[PDB]
């Protein structure tokens, strides 16, 4: 849901954003936040404790 | 604490084993009192 | 497997089958042991990596459930017939991407692998290709830097080459200066004022005025000086006369960077540089508040700090190798070699072993031997047997070259004339530029 | 092989599949992994 | 209070011990051979070239106008390192100014260059070719744009030699359409030690001249891997009726000393590598100011102006 | 001395070395090179058919 | 009145103080100031 | 100290069969740094060097609080300052 | 390996409008970006609504 | 950057890799005199916890201890009396008039002075006015096979 | 930036040597050793213009002043 | 002020130490080594207080015979001959 997906590097220096951005981080106030990959216990299956 | 300076620190061996060099800046910047008498009169004129 | 070697080439790929995705977590009974049964995952958000399956030859996606009970033989050589039903495509797959990018990482004491993969992380380099568009606040970037000589192909694969992190130092083993214990060097004086590591950071700082406009009243401030008198005697120095400061003006501590006014005071206010060091100004932008109809209510102030080597300025190879620019020798006062190059930096010997860097003696001759010919000496962990060792082989490398084998290079002191009786080990090793400096 | 088998009883000559039992039966324990470790590593340590 | 009897000091006795040769000798490369002369004034010979003779280069710079990308203090530092050809002694050192600096030029001291390129875009460019040496004008700005402006007397005195830039090659910047460069800087005498821009010597170094010598002659394949083992040309293989394969050592002086045949284990019986101890092999190459025989000709003489200062202010008390 | 510790279910998932040192060690291991993250999921009825 | 620098379409906005901010033929709303000839020394150093 | 932690399966890590008994599975690794040590055996390294990075101030105010005085008396008696004797000599 | 030099130029210079260079690093970064592909399309937030 | 020497490296227990140090100034002439006196560097050579000393020099220093004290080293006159002056380098310390040396170890066919004779010299330079000389016995680390 | 001018170990002036090197890889089918033809002896010369990133001519793409 | 004598020198002027400004090894190992050279020098050693000053201690002792002065003098004339040596070969080598 961004204006860049699929865009070349070429149309992207035509913006200006750099040629091989990256993306994945929400634009929040201008400091690029992003949700950081948290460890939860496995989906569904009935382990012991 | 006033008359106290801070900073990093590197190594030299050339100096002693007791000195620490202190770059002009600190010689500038820490001071302490010192009254005057007869034989140290020419030191303090000349510093000021 | 087979339908999926089917799905990605010519053969119509119509819905799976059964995904690869899928994993067949086959639970063996045993007494004492995990409760045994099938089990069948097809969730997201799991954990999935790709082997090659060795009865066929293709692609096969494994997950952490059948990880514990399959024989993955890690080598083509390793492979025990009967029992080992999956291969690993190359050992190389299982570090990260910035730790697998340490030349010869499996020569070093693991923990300087774990402090060179967190320092790496900390590098003045360069921080991208577009900065005249970024409003960040603190960036770092460096002047001058290059590709390694030594490198793993991962380090051509993803793409690095657009980012590089430090230099080429012509580096020399060696205690002369006596200035490099606890693990400071030296930074050879002419090799750094012909622009050794050189750092700019830039400092971002924003001004609103829509802060100091508490409650009751409607917009006041402005940005430019009240119809009226203005002071010379700094004020018209930088700020040109709408209140924004001269582009490529060097600014001190104790200097003015934009200017203000109230309408019903009528007097105009000001707002001075805090940090403590000369930095210069980029670029100003007159922030557009919102969609439209608005006045200029923010500016974006981009000062260009210079930072050259400065003594105190953490330096530190790919191995963990950190230390502080602690002198930097005169480039005559140096040692030399029959050649004549001045060692860029002198590395003190002490810090080898306790630390087990013997990856670093690796790297040098290998950048000793790349540079020469004109290799980019590839430097992927695993590679090296116990049959013929790296070392022999770069050793050939150099030998026909024209150095000595064991990477030694026969130098002259500097401050005598007369040659040094034993050999001293000179090799281009790459040196990243730290920036833990910042807050002296 | 010759610590662990010395050390659950059986020789170096003795079936895989009895000696699989058998370490299969120790380490769910954590006591006798414990004697386990220690002989094993009193041999490796022998050899460095 | 002991003294050898042999380490005294005899004018006549070292001249005549003294012997110098100059293999090759270029406009930019010479390596020349001297002889008899201990450590210590080889190494101060060295120790003046790299440093201690002067230089033209530029110190300041004013800009006018820079909108590159190259940052600002960048471009004034790249072209401070560039070279300047003129004759390092037609000019007076350039006095130091303290409170009371603006009004410190003259036409003695200093010299004076200038640049100014505004890449606009070319539209003759048939296609999209970003080379772009051909799709924009006045892309890079080389070194050889540094334009020379005399102050005063100056014209008339450089008239037979004039003074440009030696290296008109070099690329000192790089612009696209739009932005453009324009400063002027200025070039004052300096001493190697203070800054690297100031040397004029590209490498000056100096070898002690290796020997090798075989204690036992060797024969056959270990004549072949033997010569193999040093660079072409040092190692003969001997023609012998007698025998087959024989080494000795051509020429010591093309040998780097490697010691590399000291890895072999049977070859370390044959043969030592060892260095005469009273021979130097000096090379040095200049950068774009003097014929390197003025180098090492102008480093001597500092070395006795250094020498005639201290006698000079000794006799005074 | 728990989960800080590198229990060997990780090989070729996250990285073994490449962790921050000091008082975070052993929490935050970032994943391998390869370690993808399946998060499009498919249509199974077939697995029981 | 000032001379400055629309972010995107790069055109010569001519904007006067206490104004409203946007380029006159894109619409944008953000704005560099252009770098002016001033006189300034650096040591080559 | 005993050395490494044997998955559920019993083996010592996804290379080695199960119940493996060689002592490369136990964590005793042949190569030394000069030739390069091979990926089972890099592993096991990690393990034991990131343990010691994992392994690697209020008893300064007890001792201290009511060790304040504690002076050598000039009649060569170490007393708390309050006058009581602790030691004599 | 040699350093990719003329490619390097030729990447800088005329910059890709075919597609980024480097797969790898869209690799890296696909978890998050794909993860919000499926939050969009994939039918995840009518299935939450 | 204030500078200190490497035999206090063991004592702040610091490795000058960034980590810095509170610097202050006695003001009172009280102050400073018991600073130099009683708590001045040069006389805090042994820990409080035993007896053992803490200051001493470090790796570099120590290892070419062991390659010049070792008996296949030998100097000319030059090199000799050069080495000696600077390990002195009476003028900024001072209290010294003039350097004495000894005799050579070997004097024919050409005088050499050994490296045991340097650290004897530098010994002999630093007797004070009337001590007799150092005499002692005791086992160094480098082993004796 | 650009390609730095003066190596730093040697003294030697390479500033000029990246618009004639390069265009010895581009046609001429020589290798690596193409600044062999260069004129660099050392190695402290020769690792400058080899492993050089010529990161300037990827930058000069963002002139804000494009007019376009 | 080019050349001092220290506070260290003997009343008769035999053990001295010159502290010759603005220099470094470049002439004091050339000047030590030519002094050497003369036969009535018991000690001849230079130093440098610390390479961030320009200052090199120098010092000289000798036999009560020929004061120190003397020394310094007639070595520096010697070095300068050296030079003269050296410079003339060099010219009559090359056309
Ligand atoms: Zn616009
Ligand atoms: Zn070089």
């Amino acid at each position: 849901r961004c204006h860049l997906e699929g865009l070349s590097p070429a149309e992207l220096i035509a913006h200006k954003e750099e040629s091989e951005e990256m993306g994945g981080y929400f634009i929040v106030n201008g400091i690029e936040k992003l949700i950081r990959m948290l460890i939860l216990p496995k989906r569904n299956h009935p382990t012991a404790i | 604490v006033n008359y106290a300076a801070r900073s990093v620190i590197s190594p030299d061996p050339n100096i002693e084993t007791n000195e620490i060099g202190v770059p002009p800046v600190f010689a500038t910047k820490l001071t302490y009192p010192e009254p005057v008498t007869l034989y140290n009169f020419n030191e303090m004129r000349n510093a000021v | 497997i087979e339908y999926a070697v089917k799905l990605r080439n010519g053969t119509a790929t119509e819905p799976a089958k059964v995904p690869l995705d899928l994993e067949i977590g086959y639970v063996p009974p045993s007494h004492n042991g995990q409760y045994p049964g099938l089990y069948l995952f097809s969730n997201p958000a799991r954990m999935v990596r790709p082997v090659k399956h060795i009865s066929t030859g293709e692609l096969d996606m494994l997950g952490p459930f059948e990880q514990v009970y399959m024989d993955i033989a890690c080598f083509p050589k390793e492979i025990v017939p009967k029992v080992s039903t999956h291969v690993e495509y190359s050992p190389t797959n299982v570090l990260s991407i910035v730790a697998n990018m340490t030349p010869f990482s499996d020569f070093n004491q693991s923990p300087r692998n774990m402090y060179q993969c967190q320092m790496g992380k900390q590098t003045m380099g360069t921080p991208g290709t577009a900065l005249r568009y970024r409003t960040d606040n603190k960036l770092y970037r460096l002047q001058t830097g290059q590709t390694p000589v030594v490198r793993p192909k991962l380090h051509n694969t993803y793409g690095l080459d657009h980012y590089p992190n430090g230099t080429n130092a012509v580096v020399a083993v060696i205690s002369y200066t006596g200035y490099d214990m606890e693990d400071a060097m030296i930074l050879n004086k002419s090799a750094h004022e012909r622009g050794f590591g050189y750092g700019t950071v830039y400092k971002g700082e924003s001004f609103d005025l829509s802060q100091k406009r508490r409650r009751g009243e409607p917009v006041v401030h402005h940005f430019g000086f009240a119809p009226g008198s203005t002071p010379r005697r700094e004020w018209l120095q930088k700020l040109d006369a709408d209140g924004l400061p001269f582009i490529g003006i060097k600014l001190e501590d104790g200097d003015p960077i934009v200017a203000y006014y109230d309408e019903s005071t009528g007097q105009n206010f000001i707002e001075t540089y805090h940090g403590t060091e000369p930095g210069f100004v980029d670029e100003v932008r007159l922030l557009g508040n919102d969609v439209g109809d608005s006045e200029c209510q923010q500016i974006h102030v981009k000062l260009r700090i210079t930072r050259s080597p400065i003594i105190g300025d953490k330096f530190s190879s790919r191995h963990g190798q950190k230390g502080i620019c602690s002198q930097k020798w005169p480039t005559v006062d140096m040692p030399f070699t029959e050649s004549g190059m001045q060692p860029d930096i002198i590395i003190n010997p002490h810090a080898f072993p306790s630390r087990m860097t013997i990856g670093m003696f690796i790297e040098s001759l290998a950048g000793k031997a790349g540079a020469c010919h004109g290799l980019a000496q590839d430097s992927t962990p695993f590679i090296y047997s116990e049959q013929q060792t790296a070392a022999d082989y770069f050793g050939e490398q150099l030998v026909k070259a024209g150095y000595n084998y064991h990477g030694n290079e026969p130098m002259y002191s500097g401050i005598t004339g007369q040659e040094m009786k034993a050999d001293i080990y000179i090799g281009v090793v790459y040196y990243q530029r730290l920036r833990h400096m910042v807050s002296d | 092989l010759e610590a662990a088998s010395e050390y659950v009883g059986l020789s170096t000559d003795s079936p895989i599949a009895l000696l699989n039992a058998n370490l299969e039966e120790v380490y769910r324990d954590d006591e006798k992994l414990q004697g386990l470790d220690a002989a094993m590593k009193g041999k490796m340590n022998g050899l460095t | 209070y002991y003294f050898d009897e042999d380490n005294i000091w005899d004018l006549d006795k070292f001249k005549k011990n003294l012997k110098v040769s100059i293999t090759s000798l270029d406009q930019e490369t010479m390596v020349f051979e001297i002889s008899g002369i201990d450590a210590s004034i080889a190494n101060a010979f060295r120790r003046i070239l790299i440093a201690e003779i002067p230089t033209l280069a530029f110190e300041f710079v004013y800009i006018i106008n820079n909108t590159s990308i190259i940052q600002d203090e960048v471009l004034s530092h790249r072209i401070g390192l560039v070279p300047i050809s003129a004759d390092p002694d037609m000019f007076k050192w350039f006095q130091h100014p303290l409170p009371g600096q603006e009004a410190t030029h003259t036409d003695y001291d200093t010299v004076v260059f200038s640049l100014n390129k505004k890449c606009e875009f070319n539209k003759n460019a048939a296609t999209d070719e970003k080379d772009p040496k051909r799709l924009y004008v006045n892309s890079e700005v080389y070194s050889g744009d540094l334009i020379w402006k005399p102050q005063g007397r100056q014209e008339e005195r450089f008239a037979d030699n004039p003074i440009r830039v030696v290296n008109p090659d070099i690329v000192v910047a790089k612009l696209r359409p739009g932005q453009e460069i324009d400063l002027e800087a200025h070039a004052i005498l300096g001493i190697g030690q203070d800054h690297a821009k100031f040397s004029p010597v590209a490498t000056a170094s100096y070898r002690l001249l290796p020997t090798i010598h075989i204690l036992s002659p060797i024969e056959g394949e270990d004549a072949v891997k033997f010569q193999k083992c040093f660079p072409k040309g040092v190692i003969e293989l001997e023609e012998g009726p007698d025998g087959k394969k024989q080494a000795r050592v051509a020429d010591v002086r093309k040998d780097t000393v490697s010691r590399e045949c000291l890895r072999h284990p049977e070859f370390a019986d044959k043969v030592q590598l060892g260095r005469v101890r009273d021979h130097y092999l000096f090379s040095v190459e200049s950068t774009g100011i003097m014929k390197p025989d003025v180098l090492f000709i102008k480093s001597i003489a500092v070395l006795k102006s250094k020498c005639l200062a201290v006698k000079s202010s000794l006799q005074n008390i | 001395t728990t989960v800080r510790k590198l229990l060997p279910e990780a090989w070729g998932f996250m990285c073994p070395v490449h962790t921050p040192d000091g008082s975070p060690c052993g929490l935050l291991n970032h994943l391998a090179r390869k370690c993808e993250i399946v998060t499009h999921p498919s249509d199974v009825s077939q697995i029981p058919s | 009145t000032m001379i400055y620098l629309c972010a995107d379409c790069g055109a010569r906005n001519t904007i006067q103080a206490k104004e409203v901010i946007r380029c006159r033929e894109c619409g944008h709303r953000v704005m560099y100031k252009m770098r002016t000839k001033r006189m300034v020394q650096f040591e080559a150093r | 100290g005993r050395r490494v932690p044997l998955m559920v399966s019993g083996k010592s890590l996804p290379s080695f069969v199960p119940y493996e008994t060689s002592a490369k599975s136990g964590g005793f690794i042949a190569s030394r740094f000069l030739t390069g040590i091979a990926p089972q055996e890099y592993y096991f390294h990690c393990m034991a060097g990131r343990e010691g990075l994992i392994d690697t101030g209020y008893l300064q105010r007890c001792l201290m609080k009511h060790l304040e005085g504690l002076c050598v008396q000039y009649d060569h008696t170490v007393r708390d300052s309050d006058g009581s004797i602790v030691q004599f000599h | 390996m040699s350093f990719q030099t003329l490619e390097r130029e030729r990447t800088f210079k005329n910059p890709p409008k075919d597609g980024t260079s480097f797969p790898d690093l869209q690799k890296a970064v696909k978890p998050h970006v794909d993860s919000f592909n499926a939050l969009t399309n994939a039918g995840l937030l009518n299935y939450a609504v | 950057t204030i500078r200190m020497h490497y035999a206090n490296c063991n004592s702040y227990n610091a490795d000058f890799d960034g980590d810095e140090m509170n610097m202050h100034f006695p003001q009172s002439t009280n102050a400073r005199s018991e600073a130099q006196f009683i708590a001045n560097t040069d006389s805090q050579y042994l820990v409080p916890t035993s007896g053992d000393p803490l200051r001493g020099l470090i790796q570099d220093h120590v290892v070419m201890g062991v390659w010049l004290t070792c008996k296949d080293t030998f100097y000319t006159r030059d090199e000799y009396q050069q080495l000696l002056f600077q390990a002195l380098k009476p003028d900024e310390t001072g209290m010294y008039g003039r350097i004495k040396t000894l005799p050579p170890a070997i004097q024919r066919p050409g005088i050499y002075w050994t490296g045991k004779q340097i650290i004897s010299s530098v010994l002999l330079n630093l007797k004070p006015s009337d001590r007799p000389g150092l005499n002692l016995k005791s086992k160094a680390k480098v082993p004796g096979k | 930036m650009i390609i730095p001018i003066r190596c730093f170990s040697c003294g030697k002036v390479i500033g000029d040597k990246w618009d004639t090197y390069l265009t010895l890889l581009q046609e001429d089918n020589t290798e690596g050793e193409a600044l062999d033809k260069l004129g660099l002896q050392r190695y402290c010369c020769r690792r400058m213009i080899l492993t050089h990133v010529d990161l300037i001519e990827k930058l000069l793409c963002y002139n804000p002043l494009s007019k376009q | 002020e080019k050349i001092i004598i220290l506070p260290g020198h003997s009343a008769d002027l035999t053990s001295v130490t010159f502290q010759i400004q603005k220099e470094d090894h470049t002439l004091g190992n050339s000047l030590r080594y030519v002094i050497m050279k003369n036969p009535e020098v018991e000690f001849c050693g230079y130093s440098i207080p610390h390479p961030s000053e320009a200052k090199m201690n120098f010092r000289i002792q000798t036999a009560p015979s020929t004061t120190a002065v003397d020394v310094l003098r007639k070595g520096l004339d010697d070095l300068i001959d050296l030079c003269d040596a050296v410079t003339e070969k060099f010219t009559e080598q090359l056309p």
